[PDB]
């Protein structure tokens, strides 16, 4: 009961705070519709098919479900982020989502692919532990196609749609937020540019002393390992 | 063609297709079982 | 033996057939993807970085690598193969454009650096209410969370630090 209260108690506060992020970064009040669509119809699409492979509900894979609506989160904001990119680079909002979807549309199936790549085969591992990350794997790796289909159907349109040119007119819904929440808006818009310019003379800095990069690289991994095998093992941690 | 033209354009491709089956079967033969015919034994009962 | 012990003592190890298998399988697409034997390299040797960052985490608490936090560190380093392969995807996509490797690495950062940040936040926003609230399973709910904060942080960082350094060298070796 509890981990039930808890899948729907995240998803919900998935959404609220995926829309907050982009209310904050695409200030509109037209994009932060889509992932609030997105994000319900992929996870709770995901019990069809949860249902079609003789699963059921419990507390291992309603757990992958709290686990997966992250990345079906992410899924949304990729697409939205491309698409007002492309009004902001001043595009019309359908030329816009063409252009969008031109650019990470085949990535999206490939990383679906390489995502089931890595999960389904967790399906066959050994060991109760084994049958344990089963209900993990298998949840997401279903919610993260369903999430994919989303991503590359209903999201885009909905941006095409919902989305108009951007300067346009901060209408009724933006005006409000305009006025209201334009406390904290610029500060760290601008803050966010000089962010963003420091990155880019971080990256171009080390992009010169690659083998100081790889120096560190090496032996970081080597501490990865050290620690994979000093950390405690993996088995079911018992609770009250 | 328009099949094979895109497959010939990207070689890539075709070697990851080609080597995603050959991996599949490799993973699937330690998998079967291994007798004599396949299961045409008829199945039977003893009442004692 | 009996029980599970008896079930340990007669089990086999899969997994030493299982991790290879998925991330060949996993290379195998995003050599198709790139159309580049070495591309994928990009990505997945940036991913056993974040598995440290989250694993950390627990070095943070002294907790223990239990199969939900396991899991945790799966999917947190699938995160990261998805940013990798998208910042990748859009600076070979740049070079084809025209733009020489270092400027079109550089540039991909430059447009992909919101996306991933936004995505972070969100999360690393919902992970304060994973070290509290109301409800049983506290165990398990936190030992997913104090990582799931290190790890995203690892994501973020590693990605778009050591995946455009990683593609710059990768593709300095090929372009003869
Ligand atoms: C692109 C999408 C990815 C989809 C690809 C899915 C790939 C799945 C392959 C996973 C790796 C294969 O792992 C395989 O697991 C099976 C489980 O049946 C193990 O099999 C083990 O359990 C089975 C089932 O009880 C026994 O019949 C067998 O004798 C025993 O070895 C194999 O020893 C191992 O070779
Ligand atoms: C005993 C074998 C059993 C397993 C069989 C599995 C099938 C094997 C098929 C894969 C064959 C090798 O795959 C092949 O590799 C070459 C060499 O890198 C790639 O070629 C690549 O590098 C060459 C350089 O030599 C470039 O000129 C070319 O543009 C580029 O695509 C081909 O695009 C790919 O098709």
């Amino acid at each position: 009961r509890d981990s039930i209260r808890a899948v729907v108690q995240t998803l919900l506060e998935a959404v609220v705070l995926v829309v907050l992020v982009v209310i904050l970064f695409l200030q509109t009040w037209r994009a932060s519709i889509i992932p609030l669509i997105a994000v319900p119809v992929s996870v709770v699409g995901t019990f069809s098919i949860l249902y079609l492979l003789g699963f059921s509900l419990n507390t291992l894979s309603l757990f992958g479900l709290v686990l997966a609506i992250g990345i079906v989160v992410d899924d949304a904001i990729v697409v939205v982020e491309n698409v007002e990119r492309n009004i902001e680079e001043g595009l019309a909002p359908l030329a816009a989502a063409h252009q969008a979807m031109r650019e990470v549309s085949g990535p999206i199936i490939a990383i679906a692919l390489v995502l089931c790549a890595v999960f389904v085969p967790m399906a066959f591992l050994s060991g109760v532990t084994g049958q344990f990350y089963k209900q993990f794997a298998v949840t997401i790796a279903i919610s993260t196609v369903i999430s994919a289909i989303n991503s590359l159907t209903l999201s885009p349109a909905l941006a095409a749609l919902l989305l108009k040119p951007h300067g346009a007119k901060k209408d009724l819904p933006t005006r409000l937020i305009d006025r209201l929440f334009g406390w904290i808006f610029r500060p760290f818009n601008r803050f966010f540019l000089r962010s963003s310019n420091g990155y880019q003379g971080l990256v171009s800095k080390t992009l010169g002393r690659r083998g100081a990069v790889f120096a560190v690289y090496l032996l970081l991994l080597c501490a990865a390992g050290v620690m994979f095998k000093v950390v405690p093992g993996g088995f079911i941690p018992t609770q009250d | 063609m328009d099949f094979s033209r895109f497959f010939i354009d990207r070689p890539i491709f075709a070697a990851v297709l080609s080597i995603l089956i050959f991996i599949t079967g490799l993973i699937a033969i330690p998998l079967l079982p291994v007798s004599e015919y396949p299961d045409v034994v008829p199945p039977s009962v003893q009442v004692r | 033996w009996t029980d599970l012990s008896f079930q340990q003592a007669t089990q086999g190890n899969t997994a030493l057939i299982v991790f290879p298998v998925a991330v060949l399988l996993a290379f195998l697409v995003l050599a198709a993807l790139y159309e580049s034997w070495t591309l994928p390299l990009a990505v997945i040797l940036i991913v056993p970085m974040t598995m440290l960052s989250a694993l950390f985490g627990v070095w943070l608490t002294g907790g223990d690598n239990n199969v939900f936090v396991q899991v945790g560190l799966v999917v947190l380093m699938g995160l990261a193969c998805k940013n990798a392969i998208l910042i990748v995807e859009f600076a070979r996509e740049l070079e084809i454009q025209g733009k020489g490797i270092m400027e079109a690495a550089l540039e991909a950062c430059r447009l992909r650096l919101r996306p991933i940040v936004m995505t972070s936040i969100a999360f690393i926003a919902g992970t304060i209410p994973l070290i509290l609230g109301h409800g049983a399973g506290a165990e398990v709910r936190g030992v997913t969370g104090i990582t799931v904060f290190s790890g995203m942080l690892g994501v973020t960082l590693f990605g778009l630090f050591l995946t455009p350094v990683f593609y710059v060298t990768l593709r300095k070796l090929v372009t003869r």
